[PDB]
């Protein structure tokens, strides 16, 4: 479990960097939405975020932040395969693995997700902007980290 | 809360001090690299978890200070606490005391102030020297003159090395030891002495060693410093303070020179056979062979005794021992001190070292005793100078620095004034 | 109802103090955490003498501790039963004295006791009516003899008419553990005779003698020694806390055994003793106490009472026993021992009976005594003190701190009036 | 939000300004190209202070470099951080000042500055809330001194009420590396006192002394000399740009450090003089720091505190340190410095705490002060300037260009006016 845990700690450092650059990420998301001129629907797809970064990215720092966020998502997707082969698990473990796959899925939505109690992303982002436009993209990382910690605790409590 | 500050001046004091802090890290279980309450008395903490020793080594020659820098403990000692002397006094009292030492004595007080503000609570100062070295006799003298200026009442223990009665590695030692006693009388709080011959003699007949080094000497001396400071170092049944026995063991403003004696000096092969009772060790305490001052105890009169017991000792047979002691007629004390005894009891036994020659024993005992028999050694120190000063020997070396000519005889009158009172107080 | 305060002085006082509140917390059923768990309801009825009520059924001692060595106070902090003591009830100083009387009283005394009286008045006004004070001080130790007198002096000047019941350790022949002990002991008596209500001369040598000859322990460390000393204190102070068939509160105890305003030294004794040879061979009855009451093996002070007389003897017997059995055992020996007692005061013993026995024990007996055998202890203490001035030795530390030599001589004016007053009635 | 413009003159600050803009770019995580690769957005809120934005997400310098010798411009343009400055910031002339104040002022300076002054409106009018201007120059070099003081004249008249900060290197007692130093400095300080708000004095000799006695750097090249000078003025400006628990803007330092209008020469310092080999030997503690802000060695001029007189002191602390320990120890040191600080201004000092440290260091302090002994720095020039005019030296390089001899006699009176005021109000 330590081999996946090293990548988990690296992803924790990367998520800390993204939380520090949350304001820059929000500014980049607003600039991409203004360039795409489609503010009616909220951001819901990782594929939509990638398409926003490919064409509707304005600044070099914004492009770097979008690339860092996409690289964090790709590293999470790559570490999901290594976490899958750790243990066989129970039916609840399989359900949580399917939930992790759905959370890493680009086609699955993100607006219905919300930040956890330790996270302060809701306490940082704007009221209407996170309520209706881009709350889920900010909140997806901490819920995924909490689910990974819960899965690690479940595997630790589960006998091999 | 309590802390200890130690100053090492001279070639011996550096060489003696090397074995001392070797023991301190090993008793406290600290690696020489500087990492791993009871260590509060000797080490000041670094925010990364390191501890900086509270020891000051000042020497007028670099050849042994830089040797310490080549030791394994170079990752322990603070770089600014080692002061490199540009030129050595070379057993000339007036060189450091009047020409050479003024350049670097200003640097020493910067170290003292830096260590004092780091010290939130000060027990006292520890001073280490030998009576043969000019830096160990002269550079201390204007340091001990200086250490009275800033502080007047805090503890100052002048750990001394008395010259051996029959041998010496020096020639101008009767000049230097005379020049030592003038400053110690006027300024110094406490001063214990040992002589190299009895340190040579005990490791001959007790440890059965034919070929020691000076490290094999200084490992014994640092045990005494460990035993005296062990009350401040560790919680025990009867903890003592430096100011306590400075008030207690000293009788007079003139006489603050007691003797040192440690036990058990029993080797690792040797201790496996013995039966160690406290009555056994205290009967081994008062034998003249176990003292580290080669002078016959039956020449004078006993005045005081400090018995720093450490290990697993129960205070019953402690008291019956002194009662057994006081009955005998061979051991004579002074009538103006029928209460001439004090016993210290500390829980933790001393720790043996790898490569050492001592034994891992459950109980250890020290002796901090003053006796009027030391006049015979000091009568010799007056007589050796008298055989030297009659025909104006070696006067030219000291006077060339600038010190006056007739003031050599002033200390003779001052030494004889100290020697006059041993017939007054003693009789 | 009646509240009491425990002063403390000296490093040696800590080990006496820490074992004291260790012994008496057990006898009420208190854990070091501070949660009462016991069945006896009479303890909580009179728990307000010593402790102070806290939230959630916790109680905190009214113990005041003064010292100049944090290292033993750190041990008291790290002690097992020391975790019930109150934080500001500790009064600890950073600077030491050096086992000399002057440093604790004059130099370091000018600052630390201002932190003491604030702790006292904080504890004083929270009480109903303060019965008095206890201080465990010393005569051989420099700090305990030093501030203990100034602890006595300013409280007496602050509190006009109360009780002051102290426990002080006296010099001994063979357990001489300080050279300036005759210097420290004699001038401490100067502040005792004028200004102290009760002091109990416990001598170390008998404490060693009783653990060797009488309790027969193989390795009796000091924790055994303080186990006697604490129980001697509690025998004095169990009648104030516990009802008995014949109760005697401390004030009338202070009235009865203090006949004169000065000659109020006391010589304790407390012998429910049982050796490790003899758990079952004793016949634990009131008559065996009486033979053990006046045997020399049981008393706390290294003196032979056959060289004198007992002035006042109090025999508080605590346990289940009948008054007709109690008095008659002493009634016979008052008639029989017509020589060993004083003749100017007939009926030399007035007793007290307590019902509740100590925990871990069935029946126990105390002793409080003033006697006309304490001359030679006081005589031998004075004779070196005169002899230490002939050679004038060791006095320059006291002299060099700004003091007079006459203050060493004025005690000899006052101590000789103490020993000559014992000579008057003898 | 708050913007201030930097003008550059002389080859001196051309060597600081590459190192000085290294640190601010290092603090904001900026690559040598000029783009952003950082961790937080906190610096981006006030990254607009000394930059402007560019299209495509780029940040352009607010630093204009002017010299009459084009050699140092291109070297700065081709330096380690040479591809960052925008290419109209550089202005280069033809005939250098040649260490002559006259040459760079009237016959050659006037042709350059009119094109330079057009760059001033291009940079000033871009800023919304333009607080003022800074200028790094030299008193030893001709172009930095003579042409710099002309800029001091022209900018203040057109922009009257702003803040003018000058970080100027000053001539030294024993590192006098130009023959005309009392001619160059006096013809500038005649206009420096008149027309400058904030002036900072940098002594070369102390910088050599700092890197020797405490840093012990083996090869102190000018990259190391520019390193601390940049770091001191980096810590001055971080309270304007980076938020701290107790903040102070640039005018905030300007108002309180200046009691009288003609006394605005400041003496700075930087606190962590920690060596490369004894980082783990130092407890990273503010009780170490205060004796390091006020030691006999940590100053940056030839002005001893015992030869000086501390009117005002600003101690800008940088890093994560506690409030109470600093505030009491600042109260501590003013008390024990009874005769070192002045008496007619009680509560002399300002503490300043900025939360964010410099990179690679936990806590950091800058000691900035005004002392009368800057006149003792000046009296070395003053005893050298007056006697040199008596023997009629070097007039042809100056009086051959066209100024009358009378205002040179005004300067030795105007420089005498400055030292008269320090001496008058010293008592
Ligand atoms: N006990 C003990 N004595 C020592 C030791 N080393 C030297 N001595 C004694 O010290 C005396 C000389 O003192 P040193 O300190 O060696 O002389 P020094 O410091 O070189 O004096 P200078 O030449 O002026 O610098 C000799 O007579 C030795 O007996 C030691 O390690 N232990
Ligand atoms: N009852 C009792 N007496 C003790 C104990 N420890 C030491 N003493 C006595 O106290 C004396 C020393 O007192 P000291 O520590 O110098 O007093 P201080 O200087 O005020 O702390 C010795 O003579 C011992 O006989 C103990 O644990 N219990
Ligand atoms: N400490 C320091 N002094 C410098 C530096 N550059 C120049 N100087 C000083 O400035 C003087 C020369 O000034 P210069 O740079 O040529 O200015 P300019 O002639 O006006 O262009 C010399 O005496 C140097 O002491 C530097 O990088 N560091
Ligand atoms: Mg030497």
């Amino acid at each position: 479990m330590n081999e996946v845990k090293e990548s988990l700690r690296s992803i924790e450092q990367k998520y800390k960097l993204f939380q520090q650059q949350q304001l820059t990420f929000t500014a980049a998301l607003e600039h991409c939405r203004e360039n795409a001129h489609d503010k009616i629907r909220p951001i819901s797809s990782i594929g939509q975020v990638q398409s926003y970064m490919e064409h509707y990215c304005n600044s070099s720092t914004d492009r770097r932040v979008l690339l860092m966020f996409l690289d964090i998502c790709s590293e999470l997707n790559k570490l999901c395969q290594h976490f899958e082969a750790v243990h066989s698990g129970t039916p609840v473990t399989n359900n949580l693995l399917e939930k992790c796959k759905t959370l890493v899925s680009q086609s699955n939505d993100l607006s219905s997700l919300r930040a956890k109690y330790p996270h302060d992303v809701v306490n940082h982002l704007s009221c209407d902007e996170a309520r209706n436009h881009y709350g889920g993209v900010v909140s997806l990382i901490p819920l995924i980290l909490d689910l990974m910690k819960e899965w690690i605790a479940h595997s630790e409590k589960l006998p091999r | 809360m309590r802390e200890c500050i130690s100053i090492h001046v001279g070639q011996a004091g550096v060489q003696i001090g090397n074995a001392c802090w070797e023991l301190y890290c090993l008793e406290h279980g600290i690696q020489p690299d500087g990492q791993m309450d009871s260590f509060n008395t000797f080490f000041s903490e670094t925010g990364a978890g390191k501890h900086v020793p509270r020891a000051v080594f000042v020497d007028l020659e670099p050849t042994v200070i830089d040797e310490v820098r080549t030791g394994t403990y170079r990752q322990l000692f603070h770089p600014e606490q080692l002061i490199t002397g540009k030129e050595d006094a070379a057993n000339n009292y007036a060189r450091g005391h009047y020409t050479i030492g003024k350049e670097i004595i200003d640097l020493v007080l910067d170290r003292i102030r830096k260590l004092a503000d780091q010290c939130t609570g000060l027990q006292g100062f520890l001073v280490f020297h030998s009576f043969g070295g000019g830096t160990g006799s002269g550079f201390t003298s204007l340091l001990m003159e200086r250490l009275s200026v800033d502080y007047g009442k805090k503890s100052k223990l002048e750990f001394s090395i008395y010259p051996a009665p029959q041998v010496s590695t020096a020639v101008v030692e009767p000049y230097n030891s005379i020049l030592t006693t003038h400053t110690t009388l006027e300024h110094s709080d406490c001063a214990f002495m040992v002589d190299n011959e009895a340190i040579y003699d005990i490791c001959r007949r007790n440890l059965d060693i034919e070929r020691p080094t000076y490290t094999n000497l200084n490992r014994l001396i640092g045990q005494i410093v460990s035993s005296i400071t062990a009350s401040l170092r560790f919680d025990g049944a009867l903890n003592v303070d430096l100011t306590e026995f400075q008030t207690n063991l000293v009788p007079y403003p003139r006489i603050h020179f007691p003797l040192a004696t440690y036990a058990p000096v029993i080797s690792a092969e040797k201790a496996y056979h013995e039966q160690l009772s406290v009555a056994e060790i205290t009967n081994a305490c008062f034998e003249p062979a176990n003292q580290m001052v080669k002078c016959d105890p039956r020449h004078g009169k006993y005045m005081a005794c400090c018995l720093l017991y450490r290990g697993d000792v129960v205070p019953k047979d402690v008291n019956a021992a002194i009662a057994t002691i006081k009955t005998k007629r061979t051991i004579q004390f002074v009538d103006w001190c029928p209460t001439g005894f004090k016993v210290g009891i500390n829980y933790q036994p001393p720790t043996v070292v790898p490569g050492g020659d001592l034994a891992k024993v459950q109980r250890a005992v020290c002796m901090l005793s003053n006796t009027t028999a030391i006049a015979e050694a000091w009568a010799r120190l007056d007589h050796k100078f008298d055989l030297m000063y009659a025909k104006r020997a070696f006067v030219h070396w000291y006077v060339g620095e600038g010190m006056e000519e007739g003031e050599f005889s002033e200390a003779r009158e001052d030494m004889a004034a100290l020697e006059k009172d041993y017939e007054e107080v003693g009789v | 109802m009646r509240e009491i305060v425990h002063l403390q002085a000296g490093q040696c006082g800590n080990q006496i103090g820490a074992k004291f509140w260790e012994v008496i917390s057990d006898e009420h059923g208190i854990d070091p955490t501070g949660t009462y768990h016991g069945d006896s309801d009479l303890q909580l009825e009179r728990i307000n003498v010593y402790y102070n009520e806290a939230t959630g059924g916790k109680y905190v001692p009214r113990a005041v501790l003064v010292d100049l060595e944090p290292g033993t106070m750190d041990s008291v902090r790290s002690g097992p039963f020391g975790q019930i003591f109150r934080p500001d009830n500790f009064v600890f100083g950073q600077s030491g004295a050096g086992n000399n009387w002057a440093k604790g009283h004059y130099t370091e005394g000018a600052e630390l006791v201002d932190s003491v009286l604030d702790v006292v008045r904080k504890e004083a006004e929270s009480c109903d009516c303060l019965q008095g004070f206890q201080l465990t001080h010393s005569l051989g130790g420099g700090t305990g003899s030093g501030m203990g007198t100034l602890l006595i002096s300013k409280i007496r000047e602050e509190y006009p008419d109360r009780i002051m019941n102290t426990f002080s350790v006296v010099p001994s022949p063979k357990v001489s553990d300080t050279v300036v002990e005759p210097y420290n002991a004699t001038l401490s008596v100067h502040q005792l005779v004028e200004n102290t209500d009760e002091t109990y001369c416990i001598d170390n040598e008998a404490l060693y003698d009783i653990c060797f000859r009488t309790l027969k322990l193989t390795t009796p460390t000091y924790g055994d020694l303080n186990h006697l000393v604490s129980a001697t204190m509690s025998g004095v102070t169990t009648c104030l806390r516990f009802p008995g068939q014949l109760n005697a509160d401390l004030r009338k105890l202070a009235v009865n055994m203090v006949p004169f305003p000065r000659l109020h030294f006391f010589m304790p004794g407390f012998a429910p003793l049982t050796s490790r040879g003899s758990q079952q061979y004793r016949a634990l009855t009131v008559p065996e106490l009486t033979q053990q009451m006046f045997d020399a093996k049981n008393m706390m002070a290294a003196c032979d009472p056959r060289h004198g007389r007992y002035l006042t003897v109090a025999a508080v017997f605590r346990g289940r026993m009948s008054m007709k059995e109690v008095d008659e055992q002493m009634l016979n020996v008052q008639n029989k021992n017509s020589s060993y007692f004083v003749e100017w005061i007939p009926n030399n013993v007035k007793t007290a009976v307590c019902d509740i026995p100590p925990r871990g024990l069935k029946m126990s007996a105390t002793f409080i005594g003033n006697s006309t055998a304490i001359q030679e202890l006081f005589k031998r203490i004075s004779e070196q003190f005169t002899a230490m001035f002939r050679r004038k030795a060791f006095l320059h530390w006291y002299t060099g701190e700004g003091m007079d030599e006459m203050e060493f001589t004025e005690a000899e004016s006052n101590m000789n009036d103490l020993v000559s007053e014992y000579q008057q009635y003898q």
